[PDB]
């Protein structure tokens, strides 16, 4: 299961 | 930027003995940026039915793929890998040798 | 009795494609002649048949990767083996796009000062060789640039530059050479 | 010993039009899901027996999070375009990777989560996985805004809990693929250079998980020094290869045996070559 979002850098 | 120059590995997935089928693999590995060429040749000819693994990297954040065929080991035949890539000046080509 | 001499023509430094010999120079009275390459086998030579090999001649029509390393040579007569030569590195270079060579802070150097010399490439190569050329006298460090101190610098000389860059999975694998760069006094 | 890790790469390509995206989770050294921008249909998709039984709920999440990683990325593209002031006709590269390390007993050892831009390391949440580590200044301005949304409790949130958790269903699921070890088949090869030398060459072929030892002992010792050794790479099944090779005189090969370390042998054992 994958983490919902990425970072907005 | 930094690029990465890919490294090279030509080889059956299982020993060599002609006549018996198999599979020719060509893995490339350390190289940055991800858009690459990869060939399998036969005799100088580029062999069109190839299979890849999906681009995948090591967590030193270099590509790596493998380039693969089924194929029948020759006495005589001679196979190779080519690879383009924006950090070589020219093709790095490797023949198979069925001892490496 | 004598130890031979191994050397390549036209050099030991040569850009890939190109034509090498190595010729293992031994006494006169040579009956055979060994040539090996550390840490991996000559795989090679064994295609290069045969009294060519048994005279001392091991020519290569077009390096490539595979060509590269240090060899050593040795020779038989009179029923003895000869010393190891002094080994010959042979290199390929024009592998990948030539570095750039700079002068920190400028190319201009008083005498008997010292200057900041800087190879840096877009490709993250595992070593650099700076080579002042004569017969050139190189340096290798340890990417994206390399630094190298050189001096003191004379203006009874030309102090001349150039640089590589390789691939720790093939240190006998240059770059094309840098533009040459040339120092001021 | 266990892991789970999910990688992606978002690679801008002006004129070609929007940025590729991919990305895959594995655990272990198994994939066993993948992701392209470039599919006629993209969505996370199974590459693994033991998860193509999970039910549509979980394709429909995996799907619909992963785009929005799509979406963010390919923003954060042209922001870290900003931050560098670069052409808008050059390719760039920013790959991604989160991950979670267990012990033996199974719990969580150490989680990781990073970021790369161009080749080099751009952003990295610490071995806390309560404070980040810039590699640059452009770097800084992104974790002052990661310091300032309070992000990193939401990143080892899931890193202590979900990785560790699901890794575990995974891991059971595939009970036979991933907790079980396949030996190496092996044995020495020969290759006579004239009448002088020889290479003596070990090789492992079909083992994993790819962890190995390879090593050549002269007389019972390391020639470690004097041991080609290539990377160990994947025969194509699912299994691994490693050689190791050693230049050695003629008369001289019993002397030499080649010592074989892997998580499926009883005990390494121990090969000679066979005159």
């Amino acid at each position: 299961r994958i983490i919902p979002r990425h970072l907005q850098l | 930027m930094i690029q990465r120059t890919p490294k090279i590995q030509v080889y059956s997935r299982h020993p060599a003995e002609n006549g018996k089928s198999n599979f020719l693999n060509c893995y490339v590995s350390g190289f940055h940026p991800s858009d690459i060429e990869v060939d399998l040749l036969k005799n100088g000819e580029r062999i069109e039915k190839v299979e890849h693994s999906d681009l995948s990297f090591s967590k030193d954040w270099s590509f790596y793929l493998l380039y693969y065929t089924e194929f029948t080991p020759t006495e005589k035949d001679e196979y190779a890998c080519r690879v383009n890539h924006v950090t070589l000046s020219q093709p790095k080509i490797v023949k198979w040798d069925r001892d490496m | 009795i004598p130890k031979p001499t191994l050397w390549a023509e036209p050099d030991s430094v040569i850009t890939q494609g190109s034509p090498v010999t190595l010729s293992c120079q031994g006494s006169l009275e040579a009956q055979e002649y060994r040539l090996y390459r550390e840490k991996k086998s000559a795989s090679w030579i064994t295609r290069i048949r045969p009294e060519l090999v048994k005279n001392g001649q091991f020519r290569i029509p077009s390096i490539t990767w595979e060509h590269t390393g240090r060899y050593g040579c040795q020779y038989y007569s009179r029923a003895r083996w000869s010393e190891l030569s002094d080994p010959l590195v042979l290199v390929m270079t024009g592998a990948y796009p030539k570095p750039t060579l700079s002068a920190q802070p400028s190319p201009v150097v008083t005498s008997g000062g010292r200057v900041t010399l800087q190879c840096e490439s877009q490709v993250a190569f595992g070593g650099f060789i700076l080579c002042k050329e004569e017969h050139p006298q190189c340096l290798n460090s340890q990417s994206s640039r390399a630094i190298f101190s050189v001096g003191p610098v004379s203006p009874n000389r030309r102090w001349s530059h150039r640089c590589y860059g390789y691939d720790l999975n093939s240190p006998y694998v240059w770059s094309s050479p840098s533009d040459l760069l040339e120092l001021l006094v | 010993s266990h892991s789970m890790r999910y990688f992606s790469a978002a690679v801008s390509r002006p004129g070609r039009g929007e940025p590729r995206f991919i990305a895959m989770g594995y655990v272990d050294d198994t994939q066993f899901v993948r992701f392209d921008s470039d599919s006629a249909s993209p969505r996370m998709e199974p590459r693994a027996p033991w998860v193509e039984q999970e039910g549509p709920e979980y394709w429909e999440e995996e799907t619909r999070n992963t785009k929005a990683h799509a979406q963010t990325d390919r923003m954060n593209l042209q922001t870290l375009r900003g931050y560098y002031n670069q052409s808008e006709a050059s390719s760039h590269t920013l790959q991604w990777m989160i991950g979670c390390d267990l012990g033996s007993d199974g719990r969580l050892l150490r989680g990781y989560e990073q970021y790369a831009y161009d080749g080099k390391d751009y952003l990295a949440l610490n071995e806390d996985l309560r404070s980040w580590t810039a590699a640059d200044t452009a770097a800084q301005i992104s974790k002052r805004k990661c310091e300032a949304a309070n992000v990193a409790e939401q990143r080892r949130a899931y890193l202590e809990g979900t990785c560790v958790e699901w890794l575990h269903r995974y891991l059971e699921n595939g009970k036979e693929m991933l907790q079980r070890a396949d030996p190496p088949k092996t044995h020495v090869t020969h290759h006579p250079v004239f009448d002088y030398e020889a290479t003596l060459r070990c090789w492992a072929l079909g083992f994993y998980p790819a962890e190995i030892i390879l090593t050549w002992q002269r007389d019972g010792e390391d020639q470690t020094q004097d041991v080609e050794l290539v990377e160990t790479r994947p025969a194509g099944d699912g299994t691994f290869q490693k050689w190791a090779a050693v230049v050695v005189p003629s008369g001289e090969e019993q002397r030499y045996t080649c010592h074989v370390q892997h998580e499926g042998l009883p005990e390494p054992l121990m090969l000679r070559w066979k005159q």
